């Protein structure tokens, strides 16, 4: 699963 | 069609941003110079490419159905706050919408170990 954090960290900040 | 919620029908959406957020490239050059088509916040206008975004195709046309928010606007689609705490934000594998852990029903308090989808998301029971 993603959350706000986890697709800031995969799409760069 | 994807599904839209009362208060994203008639709500202002955003004059897009015609370069992605992430790589500041067009429509017409992504990562990779390729011509692909951008996805923008309805709120603030960012835009990103979904490869940027790292959006499946599948996502991407849901998505493009969709009022959608970026990862900085997106606000729970229950409560309709951000609160403080973005581990605590699931977003949507379906249609990529915000819920807050807590406003799950019932809440949840552990991420789940596959994909999570949202209760609009799940098709109703025979
Ligand atoms: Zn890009
Ligand atoms: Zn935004
Ligand atoms: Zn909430
Ligand atoms: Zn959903």
């Amino acid at each position: 699963a993603r959350t706000k954090q986890t697709a800031r960290k995969s799409t760069g900040g | 069609h994807m599904l839209e919620l009362p208060h994203e029908k008639d709500k202002p959406v955003a004059e897009p941003i015609p370069i992605c957020s992430f790589c500041l490239g067009t429509k017409e050059q992504n990562r990779e110079k390729k011509p692909e088509e951008l996805i923008s916040c309805a709120d603030c206008g960012n835009s990103g490419h979904p490869s940027c975004l790292k959006f499946s195709p599948e996502l991407t046309v849901r998505v493009k159905a969709l009022r959608w928010q970026c990862i900085e606007c997106k606000t729970c689609s229950s409560c309709r706050d951000q609160g403080k705490n973005a581990d605590n934000m699931l977003f949507c594998d379906s249609c990529d919408r915000g819920f807050h852990m807590e406003c799950c029903d019932p809440p949840l308090t552990r991420m789940p170990k596959g994909m999570w989808i949202c209760q609009i998301c799940r098709p109703r029971k025979k």
